RNA sequence: UUAAAGUUGCUGCAGUUAAAAAGCUCGUAGUUGGAUCUCUCUCGGCCGAAGCGUUUACUUUGAAAAAA
């Protein structure tokens, strides 16, 4: 059941038993590693490039190819973001509800959709100071956030 | 059921279901023991000996009883596979 | 959430010898599931199981006897030395002729009968008869 | 062509390199089998009365004895008589680290070096052009195992008489009991 | 009811459940293999796509998303991946 | 019929069953029926499996015939559609009918005067005749009932899957009953076919 | 004062209508948390030292626990 909705829903991947690489891919490792310095040099998240291997490139998970997964090659090359992916997509979230919300001070439904997104930021700020991908100083104010992003 | 010396301490010993284990109680009168006859193997009559099966009533409540009489005899090679 | 595998997968085959189902599935399976599904294998209440191996976290389908009348868990696993398993196997079990106290103790998940033999307290997975 | 850890031949192997020997001067295997070596051969029986004998690789170079294993197996099981042939590379096993151990392990285990994640890489290998694609293990009424390996319909006809000596070498060699199926469908 | 075979349900009633409720997870998905009409070339496009698959040869386009599936352009074919 | 070439479903057996329809269900299933069909078609009727049929006829045959005293199996309809092919049954078999209006307490109250107690009950449509259903699972009896797609099988026991709405599909199953019934047990055999005409079991409208 | 009292409930109660679920939601502490991993070096007469290994909870043994 999701966290800050009252909806049980149920939509995911479904991974295939067969681990393998299949037989028609014609791309090696180091080919796809390529591709993925590309498309990081391109500036696109981690969710992003797996995305546009598996539409256009045929790939079907990057893991399965290469051995590692995306965000340990990019920050493994050194392209890879200070904060990570979806810290960013709710601080950047967080902008534009703060932000609209001057414009319409009446506004209590954004006022109390700004809590929930804030109350993410501070589940996800915890996890990564525990796993140290954060400094353990680093705490979300509400005024410098137009310049984290 | 026994006692060391090996003799049986019991007023009777109760029928099960064919289908779920579970004991016939004494007064469950909702029970069946039904009998089904075997055939000639070369003439299709009637041999004599029969095959027997017993239903708990709650079984039959739930309306399984057909479906357990059914793969009753497809176990027994009554009724021929599928 | 699901806290406790083992609590699920015990109610799943208690509410299926009610309902008079000759097979259960059991997702996801631990192997402490195996284990405790062993131990009612060998003294007969259970019958034959088989462990689906999907990549992420086994299922098991288990063939029914019709034998089992209760299967229960204890939550929390409270900690029994020897002295008072007679305490937890006169609150748990119908009679001193049947019935079995699922413990694990430092030399497997065992029985209170094989724990009382080997000499061995555990903490008290759960019990069936 | 065999290196072993402890540079220890032995006259059974030795007939495997020099077989190896020959396909760089009759085959189109020149460039492969130049950069390649076995580590451990082993003959043994199954089947009362087949034998099949075992060849070990070593880890990093069996990818590139997958590319070249079924031209391998044809001209090896060509120039003796039937004896089934399958490479399985060379996975060292650490062991369970109780409460007390010594100081090597400052470093601790990969959790590919354990025992459940090597018996199963040995089975992905051992069956190499058809793949595992389901897998069911049945606890029997005395407490036994007996793993039912699924396999793949499309590549069936080249693998599928070879699947009694399958079960032997992975008893043998793992200790487990396992039976082949090729089912019809997903 | 209550004598199924769940180790062995029927292909029809594996492909009716839903990809995450089935004995083992099977994808509902697949590669196709979308050939452009007006080019000569073959490119690798997932079944259930997002944003737009442009060929590199001609640069136009393949396949726009939609809510599931993304549907094809005109006189581009597919036959799917084994 | 187990396996036997003896028992098995002849080429005429099935001109007879298409010919009065007893393969064409409702248009509604229940869930205890989804067993004995073979497929919904356009125009919502189930067509029912016919090799499923002549297992179940010959099923509960077995049963009929495993009763030593041909007069206690009963043989009910209440229905009109099934009332001659009840009386007709029951004058070639042996058994004893209860055509017409089955009054409650038949089975229970020992006092009344149509007080009976059977060994085996038969039956032609259990959500007609339901009264003689609930009344059987207090005395203990056995029950066959000519059961259609939509019609729920609770305390029935072997329940034969065929069209119990069309005049002549009942009359035809009730015949093919009597007729395996009459064949399994020592009388006229397997050789020449019936010289009793399905045609007397069927529904007379005026 | 104890049992009766499963009328204080850990074992072991109750909470639609009998007494009773906070108007709703967020939230720190607390409480609870999914699969997964099969004893050796320098000495003394092969048998003892010395070290452990990541630290514990658990369990079993031991010795120490005044008499009445």
């Amino acid at each position: 059941g999701r966290m800050h909705a009252p909806g049980k829903g149920l939509s995911q991947s479904a991974l295939p038993y067969r681990r393998s690489v299949p037989t028609w891919l014609k791309l090696t490792s180091d080919d796809v590693k390529e591709q993925i310095y590309k498309l990081a040099k391109k500036g696109l998240t981690p969710s992003q490039i797996g995305v546009i291997l598996r539409d256009s490139h045929g790939v079907a998970q990057v893991r399965f190819v290469t051995g590692n997964k995306i965000l340990r090659i990019l920050k493994s090359k050194g392209l890879a973001p200070d904060l990570p992916e979806d810290l960013y997509h709710l601080i950047k979230k967080a902008v534009a509800v703060r932000k609209h919300l001057e414009r319409n001070r009446k506004d209590k439904d954004a006022k109390f959709r700004l809590i929930l997104i804030e109350s993410r930021i501070h589940r996800l700020a915890r996890y990564y100071k525990t796993k140290r991908v954060l400094p353990p100083n680093w705490k979300y104010e509400s005024s410098t956030a137009s310049a984290l992003v | 059921m026994q006692n060391d010396a090996g003799e049986f301490v019991d007023l009777y010993v109760p029928r099960k279901c064919s289908a779920s284990n579970r004991i016939i109680g004494a007064k469950d009168h909702a029970s069946i023991q039904m009998n089904v006859a075997e055939v000639d193997k070369v003439t299709g009559r009637f041999n004599g000996q029969f095959k027997t099966y017993a239903i708990c009533g709650a079984i039959r409540r739930m309306g399984e009883s057909d479906d357990s009489i059914l793969r009753l005899a497809k176990a027994d090679g009554i009724v021929s596979k599928n | 959430v699901r806290m406790n595998v083992l609590a699920d997968a015990l109610k799943s085959i208690n509410n299926a010898e009610k309902r008079g189902k000759r097979q259960v599935l059991i997702r996801p399976c631990s192997k402490v599931i195996v284990r405790f599904l062993t131990v009612m294998m060998k003294h007969g209440y259970i019958g034959e199981f088989e462990i689906i191996d999907d990549h992420r976290a086994g299922k098991i389908v288990v063939n029914l006897t019709g034998r089992l009348n209760k299967c229960g868990v204890i939550s929390p696993r409270f900690d029994v030395q020897l002295k008072d398993l007679e305490k937890w196997q006169n609150n748990l079990l119908p009679s001193r002729q049947f019935g079995f106290i699922v413990l694990t103790t430092s030399a497997g998940i065992m029985d209170h009968e094989e724990a009382r033999r080997k000499h061995t307290g555990g903490k008290i997975l759960g019990f069936f008869f | 062509i065999v290196k072993p850890n402890g540079e220890k031949p032995d006259e059974f192997e030795s007939g495997i390199s020099q077989a190896l020997l020959e396909l760089e001067m009759n085959s189109d295997l020149k460039a492969q089998l130049r950069e390649l070596n076995i580590t451990a051969a082993k003959e043994i029986e199954v089947g009362g009365g087949r034998k099949a004998i075992i060849i070990f690789v070593p880890v990093p170079q069996l990818k590139s004895f997958q590319k070249i294993q079924v031209r391998l197996v044809r001209e090896l099981e060509k120039k003796f008589s039937g004896k089934h042939v399958v490479f399985i590379a060379q996975r060292r096993i650490l062991p369970k680290p109780t409460r007390k151990s010594r100081t090597k392990n400052k470093q601790k285990r990969p959790r590919s070096r354990t025992l459940t994640a090597v018996h199963d890489a040995i089975l992905e290998d051992l069956v190499f052009p058809s793949e595992i694609v389901g897998k069911r293990i049945r606890v029997k009424l005395d407490g036994s195992r007996l793993i039912k390996v699924h396999l793949d319909k499309a590549q069936q006809n080249n693998v599928e008489h070879k699947v009694e000596t399958f079960s032997g070498v992975y008893k043998k060699l793992t200790g487990k009991d396992v039976n082949f199926e090729f089912p019809e469908f997903q | 009811p209550l004598a199924k075979d769940l180790l062995h349900p029927s292909p029809e009633e594996e492909k009716r459940k839903h990809k995450k409720k089935r004995l083992v997870q099977s994808p509902n998905s697949y590669f196709m293999d979308v050939k452009c009409p007006g080019c000569y070339k073959i490119t690798t496009v997932f079944s259930h796509a997002q944003t737009v698959v442009l060929c590199v040869g001609c640069s136009t386009v393949l396949c726009q998303p939609t809510g599931g599936k993304a549907r094809l352009t005109e006189g581009c074919s597919f036959r799917r991946k084994q | 019929s187990g396996a036997l070439d003896v028992l098995q479903m002849k080429e005429e057996d099935v001109l007879k069953f298409l010919a009065a329809g007893t393969h064409l269900g409702g248009t509604n299933l229940d869930f205890q029926m989804e067993q004995y069909i073979y497929k919904r078609k356009s125009d919502g009727i189930y067509i029912i499996n016919l090799k499923r049929t002549w297992e179940k006829l010959l099923l509960a045959a077995r049963a009929i015939v495993a009763i030593e005293n041909p007069a206690d199996v009963s043989v009910i309809s209440s229905r009109n559609t099934g009332q001659r092919a009840v009386l007709k049954f029951a004058a070639a078999t042996g058994a004893t009918p209860i055509a017409g209006r089955f009054t409650p307490g038949t089975f229970t109250n020992q006092i009344q005067a149509a007080f009976r107690e059977p060994r085996l009950l038969v039956v032609t449509d259990p959500r007609a005749d339901h009264q003689p259903l609930t009344e059987a699972s207090y005395v203990n009896l056995p029950t066959i009932a000519l059961c259609n797609t939509d019609s729920p099988l609770r305390y029935v026991d072997i329940a034969i899957p065929c069209n119990n709405k069309g005049a002549h599909s009942v009359g035809l199953m009730w015949w093919m009953l009597a007729r395996e019934v009459l064949r399994m047990r020592g009388t006229i055999s397997r050789e020449h076919p019936w010289e009793v005409m399905p045609d007397l079991y069927f529904y007379r409208d005026p």
